[PDB]
């Protein structure tokens, strides 16, 4: 009963943690949607070849007062904007760009001190199932990289500070949770055995089959 | 007693009992968007394509043949892949192995879907030359491939080049060959892919792996190898219509 | 109390970021997984000889059998705990069982003698009950739950061990488990081969599951570093 | 299915961004309702001649602490007033005017830190449809300007600070979102092709028909 | 989680700023648009000759045909991707298709020979399948899906090309698309005119859509600067 894929692949897993400020060089966050960065969830997803699911994104945004020497401070409430760029959509080159205003990118404004913001993304493949494993080239020409189908593109995620609250410096961290929903899986395949190296490929270092013992009669 | 199975021009000899292993309980049937996406089926393509035999010796790790790539150069299948663009096909492997009663060994014949291989160097991906072998099987390796600034596919036999435990490859449609009982293996593979039709030169649908778990052993005087022989038949293959609605 | 809080394990309805978008209909792809138990019911080769450099090779799986020096000597032996045990923690069964904290059921074991068609012998596969220790000799093994396996007639022998359950919490590695049984093989008779036939032959083992298997309290996998 | 006008002209588009303060010369915002300022929405609206719709206005008000040297600050919560002046209604000449109190202008008071304020305006034309394009003069006399019908008047929008929170200076920015509802469109017409220049007229600079290529057989 | 947040793409009920106000009833105005697909089904003149200063004039649309020096020479040619292609990105079809990220369907092409009532010739309109490259000669074009168009009998020839789909994400500009077909015209016979009749004549093309056309994932238009 706990072994159904709905009960095996529907756990809120943290897949990204970063920090952006109201002043300074770092002013926004970005993260191409891809589920292969967290190994604990990648290893569970890699039990099947093709998986079709929906995503529930939960963001935990917390702001800390950066140490500074600016006198006479009195902060206001901070408002954040999380803009989710759908596949084939314009992406911001800077914080105060004109791409944050585009209407086809469903951004969500959230005011500090409430329930965490949350939005649900539907199946975004132009095909019939996401492919955990691909045995081909991205392009017909030699230029195409091996094992990278352009059909598992889930989009990108940009976050920023709508306004600078106080006159002092403030750093805000954003944690992203991944929760797959309505999961269907096809063609089960063996577990990893080896350790993971990169997020883009299945490259690995050859390892033993299992752990050793004193003797065969032990 | 034996049997004969005539598909088109080709004829092949098989045992009365063949214990066929249908892939996922599904027979490779046809496809069940009108004028917008016309499709045309090809029949003569179906027939028995016999690949070159491979000699199985005591020091032999294993082999691997990509099912779409292997026939990319033989008859109509090799031709159709060059003419038409999109195509969906199913297969029927016929791995047969002949050795006397004084030979001993064991082989695993497994059809792996989307067998994405690894690379010696973690930074880059394997070259298509070291990945695709046409009109010839590709062999595994006993010791790990030395890593460096190269695009050599990882080919260790135990990791299988996909970075898993070779004892767990059974999850996929498979069949064992004990040189004291079974002498052949038949595996019918349906069309497994996310899309109804795919480009056949840019994507391998299925991969055929034959790995000997138990080493071949014989007494001095017997033939010092065992000629494994593979026969592939494309099944229910259809291609895009080149007409004008 | 209990509102305006974010709990990771909650099932609520979420506002769709992109509505008015027609998702592609589903198609028929072969081999749809419904439950993880089906995966745990496929026989997987068991590395019985995980001794030294045997693991980093292909000979870890094969079990060596020699006619000479085996009047009644033991061939092999291992405890009967799938998960948490060097011989079974890496199979399909063990890998599924290393995700749950509580599991009980029955285990199926299949041995396949891989030798010439002209070799004949006998073996004595014995099953020790949980509390009882592994047998010291061939007689002790016979006075229990044994199966005399003749390789001339049958080329494959199957077992169905019951009373298999979780023995410890978290993850432990230990030889000779107290609440688990032991499977051992003894040379009843030696391998009898004619002339011009190898007398050194190998065996292989395949571990599966059964209809009466339960798995509860899913946790993290300990094989990730 | 995604090509229905309800799914093509119902996207929340940002159409105005300004800032007002609790002290200084700038003390309030004003913006005559008109949908021709944002080119991304104007170009979509200009696919049809007459369009009849309803408006859902969403305001995102964020206040930042302006740099200053005023000592001993301790701000209170800020309250804003957004007054929507209906067509043919009195308009304020200053912040502390007596027009902010009139009862026929539906103003909405919103206290900083809650869900953003939102109000819905119905079809305000005395005619049967707004005219994207007009081929006449505003007045019978020569004084009337060309292509400016006085029947597309959607009113004006004024915002201000109900009270000065602290003793220090504070600047508050207001973003306005336009969401048409119940959209009916008649007489489709060709896309713009040329770039936009002003917001009041269809004046343009002559441009080529398309982009060039090497040859006719290329 | 998921409450007290402003999401741009949400459908909720809003409090009316001005209630108790009777909106004017609707009237019958001719030509009510229900779907954008109907607009994409009106034939639009296609600027085939967008070569150099031809775009900044009226001769971009007209295709020049000369009787002399055309025993088997090609008249014109272009890939078959509506949106993202110089020849079709600015038509009505292309302008509707530049709003969606995913579109598939069939395209209708109409050619109208605009010459004297006394001119006769033949043309060889060929359709190259997606993967296949554009034909090198008149023979290669004939050995395919051609249509021999005689301008003496018929003054207008119509085609219906299928397998038309999105070839790239975002926006790309490229001649000779890999996953798209090519339409080319060859001079089977030369233009035969009597005395006191111009032999230089022009053609025109009209691109439309079909009932089997889909458009999903609406995005921003790239023609706005």
């Amino acid at each position: 009963s706990e072994s159904t894929i709905e009960n095996f692949l529907c756990r809120s897993a943290c897949v990204y943690f970063t920090e952006y400020e109201n002043s300074g060089a770092k002013r926004y966050a970005e993260w191409v949607l891809t589920p292969r960065q967290a190994a604990q969830l990648r290893r569970k997803l890699e039990f099947f070849t093709y998986v079709r699911f929906d995503l529930e994104l939960t963001f935990v945004i917390t702001s800390t007062q950066q140490p500074s020497t600016t006198q006479n401070q009195d902060a206001q409430i901070l408002t954040h904007q999380i803009m989710y760029v759908p596949p084939g959509g314009p992406v911001p080159d800077k914080v105060d760009s004109y791409v944050w205003q585009t209407s086809t990118n469903p951004s969500v404004f959230w005011t500090e001190g409430n329930a965490p913001p949350r939005m649900s993304i539907p199946f975004l493949s132009i095909g019939n199932a996401y492919s955990n494993f691909y045995d081909g080239w991205s392009e017909f020409s030699r230029n195409g990289v091996y094992g990278i189908n352009t059909l598992n593109n889930m989009g990108t995620l940009y976050a920023r500070h709508v306004n600078a609250g106080s006159t002092g410096p403030i750093k805000s961290t954003i944690r992203i949770y991944f929760k797959p929903k309505h999961v269907k899986a096809w063609i089960p395949r063996p577990p990893r055995l080896c350790q993971y190296e990169k997020a883009k490929n299945v490259n690995f270092q050859p390892s033993g089959v299992t752990t050793t013992r004193q003797s065969i009669t032990t | 007693r034996a049997r004969s199975i005539t598909l088109g021009n080709s004829t092949i000899t098989t045992q009365e009992c063949a214990n066929v292993v249908v892939g996922y309980g599904v027979w490779p049937d046809y496809l069940k968007t009108a004028e917008d996406q016309p499709t045309q089926p090809d029949v003569a393509t179906c027939r028995f394509y016999t690949l070159d035999s491979v000699q199985w010796q005591k020091t032999s790790p294993g082999w691997w043949w990509k099912l779409p790539d292997a026939l990319s150069n033989l008859g109509l299948f090799g031709q159709n892949m060059q003419y038409h663009y999109l195509g969906r096909t199913g297969y029927t492997v016929h791995v047969q192995c002949n050795a006397s009663k004084f030979h001993q060994g064991c082989l695993l014949v497994v059809c792996v879907p989307e067998a994405e291989m690894g690379c010696a160097t973690l930074d880059n991906t394997p070259s298509s030359a070291e990945l695709l072998g046409g009109d010839s099987a590709k062999e595994f390796a006993d010791k790990p491939v030395a890593s460096g600034s190269n695009k050599l596919v990882q080919r260790v036999v135990y990791n299988a080049g996909m970075g898993v435990g070779v004892g767990n490859l059974t999850i996929f449609p498979h069949q064992w060959i004990n040189l004291r009982t079974n002498n052949s293996a038949t595996i019918v593979m349906p069309y497994t892919n996310s899309v109804p039709m795919d480009n056949m030169f840019r994507h391998n649908n299925v991969t055929l792996m034959v790995i000997p778990f138990v080493p071949l052993d014989y007494c001095p005087g017997s033939t010092t190898y065992v000629p494994i022989t593979v026969t592939i038949a494309p099944m229910c293959a259809e291609y895009n219509g080149l007409r004008l609605a | 109390p209990g509102s305006c809080q974010f709990l990771t394990s909650d099932d609520f309805q979420s506002p769709s970021a992109m509505p008015q978008y027609d998702v592609t209909p589903e198609m028929r792809i072969p081999g749809e997984v419904k439950n993880l138990m089906e995966i745990a019911e496929v026989d997987s080769v068991v590395p019985v000889q995980n001794v030294g450099e045997k693991v980093n090779s292909m000979e870890a799986y094969q079990i060596p059998v020699r006619s000479n020096e085996g009047s009644g000597t033991q061939v092999f032996g291992f405890p009967l705990q799938p998960g948490y045990s060097s011989v079974f923690s890496r199979t399909l069964l063990g890998e599924i069982l290393n995700y749950y904290t509580h599991w009980s059921g029955s285990i199926k074991l299949t041995f396949m003698f891989c030798g010439s068609a002209m070799a004949t012998g006998k073996f004595l596969l014995a099953y020790s009950p949980p509390g009882a220790g592994a047998p010291t000799k061939r007689v002790d093994a016979m006075l229990g739950t044994h199966v005399v396996w003749d390789v001339g007639l049958q080329s494959s022998c199957v077992l169905c061990i019951p009373w298999i359950s979780q023995t410890h919490y978290r993850y432990v590695t230990s030889d000779e488990y107290t609440a688990g049984g032991f499977i051992t093989c003894w040379y009843q008779t030696n391998i009898v081969v004619p002339a011009d036939a190898q007398s050194s032959c190998y065996i292989m083992c395949f571990v599966s599951a059964c209809n009466d298997f339960s798995v509860r309290l899913l946790k993290d996998t300990p094989f990730i570093s």
